[PDB]
C-alpha cells in the first residue's frame, strides 16, 4: 500500500490522518411521568338533635 | 375507595435494542476467530451505535460457502455495547418515534477480525496464530492481483483473483504470464473441448465482458496491438496486470445496479416453457428453468371464452405467488390456495385455458394510487395456447 | 478447508465476510404502577349551642 | 377523577451526545489499529470532553486515499467515555442552552494512534508490530525532510 511515489529511497513514506464530524445527535436526558386516579365517596351523615 | 395509575419514561433511553444477526463466509480459505465490526443506521446515515462483537458473539470457524449458526439454527442476538456484555443498545425519544414510523434500520458491515491458520511441518497439524490476523494479508492480495466475477453457476456472483504481473515493481515482474484464457481455466474451470473455450455445455460468445474505467483503457490498447476486433477470437493473448477489474456476465438476462440476474428478454421465456408434463384443474409441474424461475414473479392465468375476451382470476398484485415447490426439480404451480379451497370456475369445456408470467422489471413492490391493485400496469408475455379438451 | 480450486499458486485463497440482518426486537423501556385505597373515618360530631 | 403530570430534569446531566465520525487519510503509506484521541469544543475553546478512541471505533487498515468506513457506508457513533464503553458523553444545562441557540461545535484531533507492519524476510509475509507505533517515526521525518 505505500504509493508509487514513495518507493524512491529520498521520498518519506508516512500517513496523514484526520477525523472529520458529519451529524452530531444530542438527547435531552429528561423524564416525563403520568398519574390517573379514580376515587368515590360513600358518606351517610346522622345527627340526633 | 380510590384506584390510581402511574406511567413513565425517560427521553434518552425510552427504548433498546437487539439485532439477530448471521455471518456468511463466500471467500475462498476459512477465518477463525471471527469478530465483525457493524453499525446500526436509522434513516438515511443516521448511526444510532457501533458495536465490535463481543466474546457472546464469536464465531471460531467460518468455512468457506458456511454460516455461522447454521441454516437449521436460529441466528445471535447481538444486544451489548459494553465490552463486558453489560450494557444495553439504546435509543432517544426522537429515534424512536422514527422508528415506529418509518421502519427504517440496516446493518452495516464496516470490518472483520480474525485469525490465519498455518501448517505446522513438526506434527503436520494446524495451529492458529493469534497474532496474525486477515487484515495484514487482504490489503497485499488485492494490490497485486486481478479480479474476475462470473455467474455462470446458479447466476450467483462468485468472485475470484488471480495473481498477475505489475510492470512498475521489480519483485512482481517475477512471476510467470497470465493470459485471459488461462486466467479462466484455472479459476472457474472452463475447458475446450473441441478447440472452443467453453463452460459446462456453453460456448465463451454466450458470455459478455464489461470492464471498469481503467481495464477498459487497458484492453483497447493490447487489441489495438493485435489488429484484432472481436476480442472473443484473441482471449489466449490478452496479458492481465495488477489491479483489473473483469466482469463476465451471461448474456441472455437483464441486470440491474447490484449485477443481479432480475429481468428476461421477450425469447428466452418460451425456450423452457414448451412442454407441458401434466394438465389438469390442479396440477402445473412445469420444466421451468433455474435460470428465469429465480427472476420471475408469479403466474397468471386467464380464461378466454369462445368469441374471445380477457379474464383472469388472480387480477390482483398479491393473488400472484401462487408458486410451490415439489421434490422432483418441476415448480409445482397450483391454482386452488388463493381460490377460497375451492375448484376453479369452469363453465364450459369449449372453452381454453392461457397461462402466462411477469418477471422482475416489470413486478412492482407497492400498491399503485387509486384502484391499480391489480394487473392494469402490468406487462406479460404470451406463453400457454391450447384447446381445453387436453387440460381439462 | 481451502477450497479445490485455489490450490493453484497463482489462485489467491482468502475469506469475504459480511453480517446480514434478520430481525430488530425493539423494547420501549417505561415503568408502570396501579395503586389501590381503601379510607374509613368515623366521626364524632357534638355541638352545643 | 384527576390528570397529572411530572417532567424531572437534572442540571448537571441534562444531555448526551453521539458524534458521528470517520476517518481520512490523506497520505503515503498505510496505518494499523487506528485510535485518533479527539474532543468536542463548544463555542470558541471550551472543550466538553476528550475521547481516545474505544474498541469499537477502531480502524484495523487505512490505506492512503482511503476512509473507514467507505463512502458507501454510514459513519461509525462516538458516545463513550469510559474505558469499556458504558458512560455516555454529557453537558450541564448552560451548555446544552447554548448549543440549542448558536449550534457551534467543533471536533479537534489533537494526536493519532497507529502501528506500522514491515516485511519479513523469511517467508514473504507482512505482519503488524504491536510495540512501536508511527509518534516515534513521524518527528524523525519533520527534522530531516523538506516539505
Amino acid at each position: 500500500n505505500v504509493s508509487p511515489e514513495a518507493r524512491h529511497p529520498l521520498v518519506a513514506a508516512y500517513p496523514i490522518v484526520h477525523v472529520d464530524m458529519e451529524n452530531i445527535i444530542l438527547s435531552k436526558n429528561e423524564d416525563q411521568s403520568t398519574q390517573n386516579t379514580d376515587s368515590q365517596t360513600r358518606t351517610i351523615s346522622k345527627n340526633t338533635s | 375507595r380510590t384506584w390510581a395509575e402511574t406511567m413513565g419514561l425517560n427521553t434518552a433511553d425510552t427504548a433498546r435494542l437487539n439485532a439477530n444477526i448471521r455471518y456468511v463466509n463466500t471467500g475462498t480459505a476459512p477465518i477463525y476467530n471471527v469478530l465483525p465490526t457493524t453499525s446500526l443506521v436509522l434513516g438515511k446515515n443516521q448511526t444510532l451505535a457501533t458495536i465490535k462483537a463481543k466474546e457472546n458473539q464469536l464465531s471460531q470457524i467460518l468455512a468457506p460457502n458456511n454460516y455461522y449458526p447454521s441454516k437449521n439454527l436460529a441466528p445471535i442476538a447481538l444486544n451489548a455495547q459494553d465490552d463486558f456484555s453489560s450494557t444495553p443498545i439504546t435509543m432517544n425519544y426522537n429515534q424512536f418515534l422514527e422508528l415506529e414510523k418509518t421502519k427504517q434500520l440496516r446493518l452495516d458491515t464496516d470490518q472483520v477480525y480474525g485469525n490465519i491458520a498455518t501448517y505446522n511441518f513438526e506434527n503436520g497439524r494446524v495451529r492458529v496464530d493469534t497474532g496474525s490476523n486477515w487484515s495484514e494479508v487482504l490489503p497485499q492480495i488485492q494490490e497485486t492481483t486481478a479480479r474476475i466475477i462470473f455467474n455462470g453457476k446458479d447466476l450467483n456472483l462468485v468472485e475470484r483473483r488471480i495473481a498477475a504481473v505489475n510492470p512498475s515493481d521489480p519483485l512482481e515482474t517475477t512471476k510467470p504470464d497470465m493470459t485471459l484464457k488461462e486466467a479462466l481455466k484455472i479459476a472457474f474451470g472452463f475447458n475446450e473441448p473441441n478447440g472452443n473455450l467453453q463452460y459446462q455445455g456453453k460456448d465463451i460468445t454466450e458470455f459478455d465482458f464489461n470492464f471498469d474505467q481503467q481495464t477498459s483503457q487497458n484492453i483497447k490498447n493490447q487489441l489495438a496491438e493485435l489488429n484484432a476486433t472481436n476480442i472473443y477470437t484473441v482471449l489466449d493473448k490478452i496479458k492481465l496486470n495488477a489491479k483489473m477489474n473483469i466482469l463476465i456476465r451471461d448474456k441472455r438476462f437483464h441486470y440491474d445496479r447490484n449485477n443481479i440476474a432480475v429481468g428476461a428478454d421477450e425469447s428466452v421465456v418460451k425456450e423452457a416453457h414448451r412442454e407441458v408434463i401434466n394438465s389438469s384443474t390442479e396440477g402445473l409441474l412445469l420444466n421451468i428453468d433455474k435460470d428465469i424461475r429465480k427472476i420471475l414473479s408469479g403466474y397468471i392465468v386467464e380464461i378466454e371464452d369462445t368469441e374471445g375476451l380477457k379474464e383472469v382470476i388472480n387480477d390482483r398484485y398479491d393473488m400472484l405467488n401462487i408458486s410451490s415447490l415439489r421434490q422432483d426439480g418441476k415448480t409445482f404451480i397450483d391454482f386452488k390456495k388463493y381460490n377460497d379451497k375451492l375448484p376453479l370456475y369452469i363453465s364450459n369445456p369449449n372453452y381454453k385455458v392461457n397461462v402466462y408470467a411477469v418477471t422482475k422489471e416489470n413486478t412492482i413492490i407497492n400498491p399503485s394510487e387509486n384502484g391499480d391493485t391489480s394487473t392494469n400496469g402490468i406487462k406479460k408475455i404470451l406463453i400457454f395456447s391450447k384447446k381445453g379438451y387436453e387440460i381439462g
